[PDB]
RNA sequence: UCUGAGAGUUUGAUCCUGGCUCAGGAUUAACGCUGGCGGCAUGCCUAAUACAUGCAAGUCGAUCGAAAGUAGUAAUACUUUAGAGGCGAACGGGUGAGUAACACGUAUCCAAUCUACCUUAUAAUGGGGGAUAACUAGUUGAAAGACUAGCUAAUACCGCAUAAGAACUUUGGUUCGAAUCAAAGUUGAAAGGACCUGCAAGGGUUCGUUAUUUGAUGAGGGUGCGCCAUAUCAGCUAGUUGGUGGGGUAACGGCCUACCAAGGCAAUGACGUGUAGCUAUGCUGAGAAGUAGAAUAGCCACAAUGGGACUGAGACACGGCCCAUACUCCUACGGGAGGCAGCAGUAGGGAAUUUUUCACAAUGAGCGAAAGCUUGAUGGAGCAAUGCCGCGUGAACGAUGAAGGUCUUUAAGAUUGUAAAGUUCUUUUAUUUGGGAAGAAUGACUUUAGCAGGUAAUGGCUAGAGUUUGACUGUACCAUUUUGAAUAAGUGACGACUAACUAUGUGCCAGCAGUCGCGGUAAUACAUAGGUCGCAAGCGUUAUCCGGAUUUAUUGGGCGUAAAGCAAGCGCAGGCGGAUUGAAAAGUCUGGUGUUAAAGGCAGCUGCUUAACAGUUGUAUGCAUUGGAAAC
């Protein structure tokens, strides 16, 4: 599927927000219970090796989107460069055009910034993309000529901007930029990319 | 011819113009993509002048690229 | 559709058998029926399928619940 | 069939038979020789392998082994 | 043949795709596949695109549905079944009382007092019976309209088990049944027929010649209607009889009416 | 350093010998449920089973006479060819029945070969004859046609002059079955067409001809290696094993003939049998390898079946021929006609594998100075979730959480669920409007500039010319291009492995079932409702290849009680083999070189929306020659 569907309900069980915290946690109350009918203690009954692997590896795709074929794609790309190819993964895992969106203050969830990228408000050098899955490179213009008056939610995102080294962004004049590759100390480090590595040799 | 629909691709070839084409061959002279003119070849004119001595004329439309190579400068008239 | 006279199974609540019923089968062996290693698909040709599951209807062949 | 090969037949049946003629008259010639030896028979068969080895009714390869076996067995007497 | 069947099956698929009007079905107890047609031309043209234009070559019957049984005044008798076939002993024996029910079909009324039966064993029983009526002594066609009353029985140790005593009831249902002279109920369609003035006494003799219970007359608008409760075999050749008669200009309407007693003539066709 | 993850499973229990199952991939994939679409291909594997229809390989009038028709008073010019003459036809495409072997691939040999059209290289490109084609008239029938007699053309056919050069003959002169030269003997060379020029003479262009020498191409021939299993298949073999002569093939060759003999092979497995198109390679594993030889590419076999011949450089010729076979069709019945393993399409089969679709736009192939013609190749386009890649069905905020429902089991709460309602916004796609391609940086075409032997001049050639070529395509996509959340999400599992359970029904029955196994009275195992989770326009099911399985274990296992030691000895061949000295290096390693096509991947680059993919670049096994190495 494109979308989860509900996010929130991808919180519930996982116990983490997508966002800072704020996804369930201002919205009347914070529910961070799992869900469930048959909801009853449960501490240590349901989590393994395999569990937490498939929990960090869930929570990747949920953080970007990937497909699974889309998945096998970019585990390949980075198999295509050496070194520490987990770390070089995640490096390759802020490569999504509504990650950088939402990441260069142009949209406040990726979720928006992959609905006007495919609605082509976006301009990827001389070139509007509505395929939101492309790969960044550094030394890339962009632009928002005429679809983003009319957009409130650019500009509210504009106002919050985005403070990061491996991008540039002029938020005033709808100008961003991707500079350096991104930084592993910038990203939430819960996530375990190794595993996931290991368990991607199934072909 | 190779490549794809909407995205044809043939590599220019010194063949017999009596013998197919994608087949076995004495050597492969350049290519070229035939649906954006902008004529980008890796023409070698060193052993196509062996097989011009030796006949083994290429396929129809290769006498323009042939005109380029400038052999008519340096094949027809070699003999004055 | 040859001259194979064999034996096989009907998986699923009920049957539709009309001792000449045209359908389909699935093969794949059950331990509890030693030289049984065969079964019918639920609704193909002959078979009137089963709908209000969760379950199978993407086997036992049955179209998608309509509401 | 098609109309070509009506054409191609038209042509090849007479072309045939004329070669047929040739090749006959070629093959008296070898008869005339291999009844007596002699200078005459010689210059015929010289002059036939050279009219019918022109065209493609004798191969080149043939009338010359032909001519060559015959002026070898022809050294001895 | 089974294949000869499937190829007839083709063949109606063949022949279904020009004409769907006529009406195919395999019976799941008198087997033979029955196929509707006009006239004797229909059928005929049938045949024709059978064997000829399909090739198919089939073997011509007759219709195919033949009855129910049902039985005499009650008795009561027991079933004793002490047998064993495959590695241990086993036994069973209940007393059940095998009584008609005109209206009711199989209806299940208990005796136990003394705990002669346990209740795990009330129901089993009842089953041993609703299998037990499926065959007749005559012809074997199953046994309906049957009232059941279980009276006795004894559950022994290790040897007694359910499916024993539903086989010894069986035992008694069969040879009650045996006892209580089965008797054999046929099909009667009720068949309305109107004519304006024509077949009056043609209707009324093929009737009372072939079969059916008539009483008098209808008086409708204009015409003549005639309503005749008649046994579905009646049927064969009727719809031509009546059609030949009428030189065309018949009709009528064939609806199910209910199962009645077969007089002895009956008894005396069928069987083999 | 290229590079390796298992799980459960007997029993009171423990492992062990050891089987099983799946977790993973792949697949011409098939089926179910469903299903907007982009881009990338592909899309009979069943019956070489039988087929209507169309194309399917034809071209040249400036090769030839003449015919028909237009214009023109006529001559003549022009339009088409009924035909001849020249060439293509053997290209190419498709199939895998056959074939278990020079067939593939590979290294080399052809002291034993050939190879129009295209390369080099020269000699010239005459003198005639005599014929027919076409046609005319007659005969036979509806007609196809067939038969008979008359007239002729051809760069057609056949003699006649010389043969430069070759080849043969003979003599002299060469080389480790060879090759080269000289002289003499003999033989046989062409055909003309068009154009320019020239009063003419004649000259030139150009096409073609003949013979000559030389490329290349393709074919044939020689072997070595590699190229299934079968010994519950041990003898086979008389053209068979060789020799002499001859015929014979482009050449050698019992290939064949006459004569002469009786060998030859085969236990390291012939023959017989069934199974088979082969390779590069697709996929599975780290690999040794396995899988199958998809499609494509190279090679071989076939063209309804068995032969046989036919010209032609080249065929025993998909779509040439005769016979015979078998079929089909027409016949107004006498006789004929034909072969989709070509494009499709059609019938059967299966679960199933698509359009008798368009242009020859490009490419290519053929014919032709030329224009021009053919081109069911080719390129497209149609269809199919068949695989691959890619995108939506909304999005910003938004509640102690709307309504209903569920559990809790009347009580709260959770729960469905930021999902909802609500405000706001948007439009790739749905859909109106205009733009909008390259593809043709080719090809034709004549005058110019110039080159060029000639020059009297056209023509031979290079740089610019436009009238020239688009099916694809006013196409994709794009300026809120019109409006608009509007045009759209299912599937499986939820006892464990395997991250996924509550309520109800239910009674070893109903049924699930990959295994362990569940269900006989409240089943987290079945069936429904709800909920959870995972993948997703795919998810479920089946088959089959592999990983897991190293579980026929050189690599990478054992043989005592499990499966394993013949009951033992003699015991050939073969295998393994005491020490020391030498050489060759046969084996081996290694250096130089060549070859091992492309395409496959590994990596870099470029074009793609990153993307799969296409192109660019290189990467390699293996074999042969030559120089060494000396340990074994």
């Amino acid at each position: 599927m494109k979308y989860t569907g509900s996010i929130f309900k991808r919180s519930r069980r996982l116990g983490f927000s997508l966002l800072e915290n704020n996804k369930e946690f201002s919205k009347g109350k914070k529910r961070k219970t799992i869900p469930g009918q048959h909801g009853n203690r449960f501490r240590s009954s349901t989590m393994s090796g395999y569990a937490q692997q498939l929990q960090e590896k869930q929570r990747m795709q949920y953080m970007y989107g990937i497909t699974d074929k889309q998945f096998r794609r970019l585990f390949r790309l980075v198999l295509k460069q050496r070194g520490n190819l987990a770390v070089n993964l995640f490096r390759v895992l802020e490569s999504r055009l509504d990650n950088i969106v939402y990441r260069m203050g142009f949209a406040p969830t990726r979720r928006s910034a992959r609905q006007l990228v495919n609605h082509g408000h976006v301009l990827l050098n001389d070139r509007t993309v509505d395929t939101p899955s492309i790969i960044l490179n550094p030394g890339d213009k962009v632009r928002l000529k005429a679809k983003t008056i009319k957009i409130p939610i650019v500009k509210a995102a504009s106002e919050s901007g985005v403070v990061s080294p491996f991008v540039e962004t002029n938020n005033k004049t709808f100008e961003g930029t991707y500079v350096r590759f991104p930084e592993r100390s910038e990203l939430p480090a819960g996530i375990n990319e190794s595993y996931v590595v290991e368990w991607y040799k199934r072909l | 011819r190779m490549g794809r629909v909407h995205y044809p691709t043939y590599r220019i070839v010194a063949v017999d113009s009596r013998v197919k084409r994608d087949g076995k061959y004495i050597a492969l002279i350049g290519h070229l993509n035939p649906a954006l003119k902008e004529n980008k070849c890796k023409i070698d004119e060193a052993v196509a002048l062996e097989w011009l001595n030796k006949g083994a004329k290429p396929t129809d439309t290769v006498r323009s690229l042939f005109s380029q190579t400038g052999l008519w400068k340096k094949f027809v008239e070699s003999k004055k | 559709t040859n001259g194979f006279e064999v034996l096989t199974y009907i998986p699923g609540e009920g049957h539709n058998l009309q001792e000449h019923s045209v359908t389909l089968l699935r093969g794949g062996r059950v331990k509890d029926l030693p030289g049984v290693r065969y079964h019918i698909v639920r609704g193909t040709l002959d078979t009137v399928g089963v709908e209000k599951r969760r379950q199978q209807r993407s086997a036992y062949g049955a179209k998608k619940p309509k509401a | 069939n098609i109309k070509s090969n009506e054409k191609r037949l038209r042509q090849n049946i007479k072309r045939n038979l004329n070669n047929k003629g040739q090749k006959t008259k070629l093959k008296t010639n070898v008869k005339n020789f291999h009844k007596e030896i002699n200078l005459d028979n010689l210059g015929n068969v010289y002059s036939q392998a050279d009219r019918l080895a022109r065209k493609g009714i004798i191969s080149t390869n043939r009338a010359r082994r032909l001519k060559s076996r015959n002026v070898a067995v022809l050294n001895k007497t | 043949t089974k294949a000869d069947q499937e190829k007839m099956s083709i063949a109606l698929s063949k022949l279904a795709e020009e004409d769907p009007t006529f009406k195919t079905f395999t019976d799941p107890e008198t087997g033979q596949t029955i196929i509707a047609g006009m006239g004797e031309l229909h059928l005929d043209i049938l045949v024709d695109r059978m064997r000829r234009e399909f090739k198919v070559e089939v073997n011509v019957g007759a219709p195919q549905v033949s009855f129910r049984e049902t039985f005499n005044k009650e008795s009561e008798v027991e079933g004793k079944y002490i047998k064993q076939s495959g590695g241990r002993g086993q036994y069973g024996h209940v007393k059940i009382r095998f009584e008609p029910n005109k209206d009711k079909g199989f209806e299940f009324v208990d005796k136990i007092v003394g705990g002669r039966i346990p209740r795990e064993y009330i129901k089993p029983v009842q089953a041993g019976l609703e299998n037990a009526m499926a065959s007749g002594p005559l012809a074997g066609y199953p046994m309906i309209d049957i009232k059941a009353t279980l009276f006795d029985g004894s559950f022994h140790e290790v040897d007694s088990s359910e499916m024993a005593f539903k086989i010894a009831a069986s035992l008694a249902l069969k040879e009650a049944g045996k006892v209580c002279s089965p008797v054999l109920l046929e099909p009667i369609m009720a068949i309305e027929v109107t004519v304006p003035e024509q077949y009056f006494g043609d209707t009324m003799g093929d009737i009372s010649s072939r079969r059916g219970l008539i009483e008098g007359t209808e008086q409708r608008d204009n015409v003549q209607v005639i309503k005749a409760k008649v046994p579905l075999k009646e049927m064969f050749g009727y719809a031509t009889d009546l059609r030949s008669f009428s030189q065309g200009r018949g009709n009528y309407v064939m609806q199910f009416s209910h199962y009645a007693e077969t007089p002895k003539s009956v008894v005396n066709e069928i069987i083999a």
